[PDB]
C-alpha cells in the first residue's frame, strides 16, 4: 500500500538484463536515467511511482510473479487500475516492445540492412531509439517502419501497426 | 477449435516427403534461404503465419497446399473440407494461390518413376552439372536447378518438352493441358 | 522376468517385414511423422509407452499386435499366452484395440503375392500417381496412399473390391466377411 | 563448509548439471538470480543453508552419486535417510519439473513451446524445458498448486506418461 | 591363422550352403540378426560373438559343415574326417544342432522342386498365400509354420499329414526321428 | 529502384550452398578472417560494399559472381541481364574480376560427385601424411587447404592433375583447357 | 617440459574417435575437470606434472598410434612396453578394458545396451547418438560401474548376446585376482 | 579536415578496425600510448601526421574504401598516387602483420597463441585474443621485429600456413 | 641518469605493468608507500637505487624487452650478465610471486581469490583483483612470507597447478 | 618514539587510515592520522598496547611484527587482559563494513536515503555510519534501523552479529 526504497530494491534485483533494458525503453516519455534503480527513484520523487504505477511497469515487462510476490496484486487488479487511470506507458511504446519481442536476430539484421540508407549486435529497441533521434519513427509517424517490416516479409507485425493506427 | 493444437496434429501427419512437396509448392512465397532450415511442417506453418497466409480465420492456402499434395484425409479430418468443395473453390478464377505452372511441375514429378528419373537426368547431362545430377536428386530439385539456369520457366518449356517426349507421352499431355489453360 | 529385457528379446525376434506389419497395424495410434524414423521394434515400443499403451502392468496391445501378425511363437515363449486365450480375449466386446478394418487390410496383404501385387498396382493406375505405384511399394504402402486420397476407408470399399475381384475371389471373401461382421 | 569443497563441486559439474542446479534452487534464493553455481553455493553458505546435508541433497538431485562418494564420503542410502528425516532444500515440485525435462527430447520441447506460446503471449524466441518453466513461472502460468495448463499441453503432445507423473504428484499433495 | 581360415572357409561356401547354415543356426541367431547375414563370414562373426566359435572351440563349425555335407571343407580346413563326426554326434547329448532341426533340414534335402510345389499345395489353409509364393523354399516354409506354432518338437501332425501325401521316405525320416527321441 | 532492397531480395534467394560458392569465388578479395563469420549473402554483399566492389553504379562483380554460380534467374530477374551479355562482357580482355584459376577450380568442384570426392580425400590424405583431414570437407575446403600448404596454385597443378587423373578424365580436360587459354 | 609443438603435432594427427578415447582414458589422471578437447587435456597434463616423454608415449600406445610414436617421439613398441613394465601407468587396466569393449560395439549395440539399462540408471530420453565410452561415463557418474563393480555391465553385455565382451571382462577380473 | 571528420571516422569503424588502427600506428605514436582511436587521431593531427593523405592511407590500410569516398571524397588510385609520391605512415612490416592477421581464422589464431605459450606466461594473453594482440605481446618481448621474423615463420610453418611464410619471405626479399 | 628516462618509462608502461613494478619494489621502498610509479621511481632515484643496472633489472622483471632495447640499448643477454655479476634490487621472493602471477589465467586467479576468502572478509576480495593484489593482502595478514609458503602451496595444489607448486619448491631449495 | 608515528602513518593506505580515524571517534575530531596519534601520545594513551590494538583492528599484522615485534596471539591475550581503547560498537561496525562488497554498500546507501537524504560518490560503509551517527540514526543503543537494512539486503549473518553484540551488553 506504501511505496518505499525496499520495494524499488527488490524489483531492481529481481529483473534480468533484457527486462531492465526494456523498462528503460518504456519510460522514455516520462524522462534519461542510466539504470533502472535511478529511473524508479526519480519516478518516485516526482510522485509518479505509486503502487499502481509500479504495477503497470511490472505488467508491461510481463513479470506477473513480481506483481503477486512484491505488490500482492493479480492480473485483474492491474487491468482494472489501467482501465481506470491514465497510463504511464503509451500504446506506442508497448507496440514497439511487442514488435521487438516478435523479431529474432536475423530479422533485426535484415531490418537494419534496409534502413541504413534512410540513416552490429543492436536490439530492435536500440534501433527504434536511434530512429526516434533521427525523427524517422514516432507515434504518428510509422509508415517507414511499416514499409520496412513489410519488405522483410513480416506482414503480421505490419498488421499490429495497422491495428495500433486504427486504435487512435 | 484449438487452432495451434489443430496445426500441430496436421503436422504430426506429414512426413519428410510430404514436407518436401509442400515446400516446393510454396516456392513462390518462401524463398530458398528461408526454405533451407524448414525440417517439419510447423516451421513451414510459422513462416506462412508471418506472411499472414495462415491464421484461424484464413485457412485457404493451407487447404490448397493439402489438396495439391492429395492429402484429402487431412482435409476431411482436421479442416472439414471435402474434395468437391476444393475443386469448386480452386476453379473459381482468382482464388488459387499456387500458380498453374508450379502445380503442373509438381504433377509431372508425380508421374516420373525411378528409371524414368535416371533417364531424365541422362537427358539433361549437357545443361546441368553432374554434382546437381547426382543419384540423390529427385525431379523437383532438378526442376529448381533448371529454373536457376533459365532453361525452364513459364515461357520456356522447350527443354522440358524435349526431355519428356523421350520418356513418356503422358508428361507431354500434362504440359499441353497446362499450356492450353494458359 | 525383466520387462525391458523381455521387450528387447521380442524385438530381436522381429525382422524388417514384421516391423512394417506392426507399424501398419499401429497406424491409428502412431501418425506418419512419427512412423517414418521407426526402423526397429524398440522405437515402436517407445511410442506405445509414451501413450501408455505398453507398460509392465499392461501388455494387452503388445499381445494383440503379436497375435495379429501371427507370431504365436513369441506370444507363448515371451508372454506365456496361448492362441485360444487371445481368441477368447479379442472376441470379448469392446476389447480389441486394432480395428477389424485395419486387420482386414493386413489380412488381404497376407494373401497377395508378388505378381498379384504388380497386377494390383496395374489396377490402380487411374487413382494413384505413377510414383506411388513403383515396384518397391508393398501393398500396405499402397493402402496408406489410398487412405490419404480417401479412396479407401471403413465405408469406402468399392475400389478395393473392384481390384481384388480382378485379382482373386478369396480376397473378395475376406472383404465380404469383414463387411458382414462389422455391422455389429 | 569450506571453499575447497565448493570449488571441487563447481569444477566437477558439466553444463547441464549446473543449469539444473540453478533451477532446483530457485525457491531457496527466491530474491537473487545467481549467475553461476559457485556464486549460488556461496550465497547458500552465507545464509546458513549449505551444511553437508544440504550439499548432499543438491548432489543427489543432479544424480552425481560419484561426487557424493568422492567429496562427501556418502552413499545413496545415507542421503535418502537424511532426506527422510529432515526438511528438504528442494521441493518435490522442482524435482518433478526436472524429471519431466529429462524425459523430453528437443522435438518434444519444440512441440510443447508451439502449443504453449499461445497462452504466454510470448515472442519469436533453443530453450531447454527448464528455461520454459522459468518463463512460465514469471507469467504465473505454472506453480506447485497450478499444473493444469502444463498437464494439458503434455497430454496434447501425446506424453500421457508425463501427464501421469503430474497426476501422481497432485494426488501425493492431497 | 584363425581369421584367415574363417575367411577361406567362407569363400568356399555358396548361397545354398549359406541358407542351410542360417537355418541350422536358427536356435542361436534370432530373426532380426538373420536378415542382414548375406555371406558365411557374417554368420561366423555372429557365432564368435556368442562364444560358439573361437580358435580353441571349433565344434559348432565342424557340426555345421558336417550337417550340410561339406566334408571337403571339413577335411581340408578343419582336419576332421567324416567318421570322427559320426563317432562324436551319435552319442546323445553331444550335438549342438538339435535332432529336430537336423530332421527338418534332411526333409528339405529329400524334397524335389515338384514335391515342393505339392508341399505348398498341401499347406494352403494353414499358411498365408504370400508365404507360399514361388520364391519360398521349404526351409522358409518350416520357419513360418514354427512362427504359427503348427510345427515344433511336440507338433508333427501337420508335417506328417503333408509328407504322407507326397512320399513315404519323408514320413520315414519323420518317424525315425520320433522313435529315436522316445528311446530316452 | 531501391538498391538495398534489391540486394536483400537477391540474398533471400541464396541458400548456404550458394553462399559457400560465392565465398570461394571471392577468396582473392575477402580474406579468411573476414570470411569466417559470413553466414548469409547480405554480410557478404556488405563486405563487397566496403571495398566499393559493389555499389549502385557498379554491379559488375555481383553479376560476375551470379553468372559463375549459374544463377541466371537472379541475373534476369533482379539485374535485367541476360546470359549472352555476360558472355560477351567476360570475354573482353581485362573485365573479368574473378581469376580464371579460381573459376577453373570452382568448375572442377561442380563436376565431382560424392564418391569422387571421397576418393579425392583419400589421395590427398596420401600427399599430406602428417595431418588428418576433416571428414565433412567439400572440395572447395580441400582446395583452400591445398593453397594454404602451397601444393596448389596458378603455377602448381601437379598434385591436382595427378589426383584428378586417378578419378576422371574430364577433370583433366578442364585443367588442360585452363592451361592452354593462359 | 613437453613442447607446445609436440602437443600440436599429436593433436593434429588424431581423428575424432581417437580424441574421444584419449579424453576417456585420462579421466582418472584429471578427475576434477572435464577438458573440452585434446589440446586442453594435454596442457592440463603439463600443468599437473603428468606429461613427460613416457606419459605421452603411453597415451600414444593406448590409442595404438605407433606411427606417431616413431615420428614424433622416435620410439617403437618395445621401448614403450619396457617403460610400462617398469613404471606406474597413467591409464589403469579398467579404462583400457572399457575402451577395448567400446571398439567392438556399434551404435545399434549401444542403443540396445541403453534400452536395457535405462531403469537402473533412471535415465531420461536423449535423442542423440551415444558411444559406449559416453555410456561408461554416465554409469560412472551414477556409481553403477567401477574397476571393482563390473557385474551390471557384464550382465547387460550378456543380455545383448555379446558373450565375447563379457569374456573380456572375466579375463580382466581373473588378471586382477591373479595379482 | 576538422574534429567533425574525425568523429565521423571514429563512429564508422567497428571494434576490429579500431584495434587494427591502433596497431598500425604503433611506430608513429610511439611517443605516447593512445588509449582509443579518437585520441590516436587527435595526436596524429596535432603532430602533423594526419593530413587528408595520411587519413586516407589509414582508411586504405583497413580497406574501408566506402569511407574513403563518403568522408574524404577519394578513390583507390588517388590514395595510391599519394603513397607513390609521399612517405608512408605505416611501414611495410605493419602492413605485412595486418595482412597475415586478416588471412588467419579463429582456429589458426588459437593454435598460434598456444604455440607462443612456450615463450610467455599463460596469463599474458587470453585464448580468444586476436593475431594483432599476439604480435603486440611478442614485440614487447622483442621476439618479433622487422628484421626478426624467423620465429614467426617457424610458428606459421608449424600450423601449415606455408602461404603466410611465403608472404613473409617475399617481404624479406623486398628489403 | 636523467628524469627524461623516468618519464619515458612511466609513459610506456601500461596499468598491469605499473602495478607489478610497484609490487616488485615493496621490499626496497619499506619506509615509504608510493602511490604511483612516477613517485616510486623518483624515490628510488633520490636514494641512489635507480642506476642503469637497476632500471634494466626492473624492466627485465616486468618483461618489457622492447623498452630495454629502446631506452638502454640492452637485450636479455646483457641484463642476465649484469644480474649474475651484481646484487639484485628485487629479491627472489618477489620475482617468484610475479612469475607465478604471470603464469596464471583469469580462471585460476578467480579460483585463488575464492579459496582465500576462507582467510579474509568479503570487502577485501573483489572480482577484478590480480594475483599480486591477493599476495599483498596475504602479506598484510602475515599469511605469506619469503619463509612462509605452505598456504600458497596448498592453494596452488587445490587448483591443480602442480607446476607452480614445483616452482615454489625449487625456490625454497635455492634458499 | 615520534618516528614510529611517521612509520605507521606512511605504511597505511587510504582505507586503513580512514578506518583508524573511524575507530577512534569516541575519544575526546582529528582530520588525519598523524594528528590522531600525536593527540593520543599527548594524553599518555599511545603505549605499546594501544598502538598494537590499533594495528590489530586495521588488521595490519605485518606492521605488528615489524614495528612492535609481536604477533596476533599476543595482542589477543593483551586484549583479553586489559581494557580496550576502541569499543565493541566501533569494532562491530568496522567488521560489518569489512564483510560487505560494493553492491551491498550501494544497496544499503540507497535504502538509508529515505532517512538521511543524499549526503555527500564512492561512499564506504563507514562513511555511511558516520553520516548516520551525525543524524542520530544509529548508536550503540540504537541499532534496529541498521538491522532492518542488513536484513533487506539478505545479509542475516550480519544482523546476527549485531544481535550477539546486543546480547553481550
Ligand atoms: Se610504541
Amino acid at each position: 500500500s506504501h511505496m518505499s526504497a525496499e520495494v524499488i530494491g527488490q524489483v531492481e534485483e529481481a529483473l534480468d538484463t533484457d527486462e531492465k533494458e526494456m523498462l528503460l525503453f518504456l519510460c522514455r516519455d516520462v524522462a534519461v536515467p542510466p539504470n533502472v534503480r535511478d529511473l524508479l527513484d526519480i519516478l518516485r520523487e516526482r510522485g509518479k511511482l505509486s503502487v499502481g504505477d509500479l504495477a503497470e511497469l511490472l505488467y508491461r515487462v510481463r513479470r506477473f510473479d513480481l506483481l503477486k510476490r512484491i505488490l500482492k496484486m493479480d492480473r485483474k487488479a492491474v487491468e482494472t487500475h489501467l482501465l481506470r487511470n491514465p497510463h504511464l506507458v503509451s500504446d506506442y511504446r508497448v507496440l514497439m516492445a511487442e514488435i521487438g519481442e516478435d523479431l529474432d536476430k536475423s530479422d533485426v539484421s535484415s531490418l537494419i540492412f534496409l534502413m541504413k540508407d534512410y540513416m552490429k549486435e543492436k536490439s530492435f529497441l536500440d534501433l527504434v531509439v536511434e530512429l526516434e533521434k533521427l525523427n524517422l519513427v514516432a507515434p504518428d509517424q510509422l509508415d517507414l517502419l511499416e514499409k520496412c517490416l513489410k519488405n522483410i516479409h513480416r506482414i503480421d507485425l505490419k498488421t499490429k501497426i495497422q491495428k495500433y493506427k486504427q486504435s487512435v | 477449435m484449438d487452432f495451434s493444437r489443430n496445426l500441430y496434429d496436421i503436422g504430426e501427419q506429414l512426413d519428410s516427403e510430404d514436407l518436401a512437396s509442400l515446400k516446393f509448392l510454396s516456392l513462390d512465397y518462401i524463398p530458398q534461404r528461408k526454405q533451407e532450415p524448414i525440417k517439419d511442417a510447423l516451421m513451414l506453418f510459422q513462416r506462412l503465419q508471418e506472411k499472414r497466409m495462415l491464421e484461424e480465420s484464413n485457412l485457404s492456402f493451407l487447404k490448397e497446399l493439402l489438396f495439391r499434395i492429395n492429402r484429402l484425409d487431412l482435409l476431411i479430418t482436421y479442416l472439414n473440407t471435402r474434395k468437391e468443395e476444393m475443386e469448386r473453390e480452386l476453379q473459381t478464377p482468382g482464388r488459387a494461390q499456387i500458380s498453374a505452372y508450379r502445380v503442373m511441375l509438381y504433377q509431372i514429378s508425380e508421374e516420373v518413376s525411378r528409371s524414368e528419373l535416371r533417364s531424365f537426368k541422362g537427358g539433361l547431362q549437357e545443361e546441368i552439372s553432374k554434382c546437381k545430377l547426382d543419384d540423390d536428386m529427385n525431379l523437383l530439385d532438378i526442376f529448381i536447378e533448371m529454373e536457376k539456369r533459365v532453361i525452364l520457366g513459364e515461357g520456356k518449356l522447350d527443354i522440358l518438352k524435349r526431355v519428356c517426349a523421350q520418356i513418356n507421352k503422358s508428361l507431354l499431355k500434362i504440359i499441353n493441358d497446362y499450356e492450353e489453360f494458359s
